[PDB]
């Protein structure tokens, strides 16, 4: 029953120092097991990074040793990453796993947080509704959204209605336009029965440039 | 080159068994894990020791090793299989760091072609009192992965502002993607209708908007 969740800055300048944390629940981080390290590029494989059992006892990856220090925080109950003289290559999703103490494997995996090395500087995102109307509406059945645009750097978290609205919404990859920033939308399929009643909002969120915003979409 | 090396792409036909092999020095005192990664979500565990699979996978995967090979197994495979499947153990040498193989990516042949849902949006009050338009045309549920999206405004074809992803997988293993249509004010106002069209597999669908 154990659950990781990752925490991090998102943007790192070159040569600077990557810092993450892993909060733990289910499971005492004083423990045998193996807490870890694990990152991913763009499109690439996943690699290793390091491991820390005991609250003492590290292990990390060799092409890595000298910049990693993996530590854990006992009060809090959770574990930590710094990634040290960063460049481009470190640019990865980062996740947080466990591997027990015998066959060794990582069972349980954080939901992953995104990376990114760069000198460029941060760009909050502009937020405009996506208005449904008869254009958007088949049937019963109308599209309405959410346009998340010019921002630096990945990622950008869309929910509908604070969560409680799951159900046909399409959130789609973000475009990595000319000029360098990020643009995406996020769609919701409504009954178009609904419009008149129900009142949709998505909530855009982009820590790296402390862009929370909840957009009301109503028809004009 | 790496350490426990693995075929970078194989394929199986639906409902058909195939076979995923990783080989390294390290395998030999080592039992390789197995895990499964679909795209945008974090690895799953399937396979490790010796043929042991988690509480929840189920029982069409299993797991072999012999020598300094393993081999994950998927017997009739289905559509929710096609994913990106990754090798690890720990190495022998020093203080035995874990080590990936380059994954695999697990193409399952054979699944039912699926057309465009389009949906095109006009520019938004908001953008356009920002001295700003863009177009937005979302493309989802579509397989094979493959889509061709023209732009035109009116009847003529437009190239210029227009920006569209690639391919992505969605859950239900189709494939979305988003064209994005960058115009001034004035020329979304001076002209009658934009239109959005993606063909797939020969076929075209076309959504048209219109300032009003």
């Amino acid at each position: 029953q154990v659950q990781l969740q990752e925490s991090g800055p998102g943007l790192v300048k070159p040569s600077g120092t990557l810092s993450l944390t892993c909060a733990v629940s289910g499971g005492s981080i004083s423990s045998s097991n193996w807490w870890s390290w694990v990152r991913q590029p763009p499109g690439k494989g996943l690699e290793w990074i390091g491991e820390i059992s005991h609250g003492v006892y590290t292990n990390y990856n060799p092409s890595l040793k000298s910049r990693v220090t993996i530590s854990v925080d006992k009060s809090k109950n959770q574990f930590s990453l710094k990634l040290s003289s960063v460049t481009a290559a470190d640019t990865a999703v980062y996740y947080c796993a466990r591997a027990p103490p015998y066959y060794y494997y990582m069972d349980v995996w954080g939901k992953g947080t995104t990376v990114t090395v760069s000198g460029a500087s941060t760009k909050g995102p502009s937020v405009f509704p996506l208005a449904p109307s008869s254009k958007s509406t088949s049937g019963g059945t109308a599209a309405l959204g959410c346009l998340v645009k010019d921002y630096f750097p990945e990622p950008v978290t869309v929910s509908w209605n604070s969560g409680a609205l799951t159900s046909g919404v399409h959130t789609f990859p973000a475009v990595l336009q000319s000029s360098g920033l990020y643009s995406l939308s996020s769609v919701v399929t409504v009954p178009s029965s609904s419009l008149g009643t129900q009142t949709y909002i998505c909530n855009v969120n982009h820590k790296p440039s402390n862009t929370k915003v909840d957009k009301r979409v109503e028809p004009k | 080159s790496s350490e426990l090396t693995q075929d970078p792409a194989v394929s199986v036909a639906l409902g058909q068994t195939v076979r995923i092999t990783c080989q390294g020095d390290s395998l030999r005192g080592y039992y390789a894990s197995w895990y499964q990664q679909k795209p945008g979500q974090a690895p799953v565990l399937v396979i490790y020791g010796k043929n042991n699979r988690p509480s929840g996978i189920p029982d069409r995967f299993s797991g072999s090793s012999s020598g300094n090979t393993a081999s994950l197994t998927i017997t009739g495979a289905q559509a929710e299989d096609e994913a990106d499947y990754y090798c690890n153990s720990r190495d022998s040498s020093g203080n035995h760091p874990v080590v990936f193989g380059g994954g695999t990516k697990l193409t399952v042949l054979g699944q039912p072609k699926g057309a465009p849902s389009v949906t095109l949006f006009p520019p938004s009050s908001e953008e356009l009192q920002a001295n700003k338009a863009t177009l937005v045309c979302l493309i989802s549920d579509f397989y094979p992965g493959a889509v061709t999206v023209a732009w035109k405004a009116d009847s003529s074809p437009v190239k210029a502002g227009v920006e569209t992803t690639t391919p992505s997988k969605q859950s239900n293993n189709k494939y979305a993607a988003s064209s994005y249509l960058s115009l001034t004010p004035e020329q979304w106002k001076s002209h009658r209708s934009y239109s959005c069209q993606v063909t797939h597999e020969g076929s075209t669908v076309e959504k048209t908007v219109a300032p009003t």
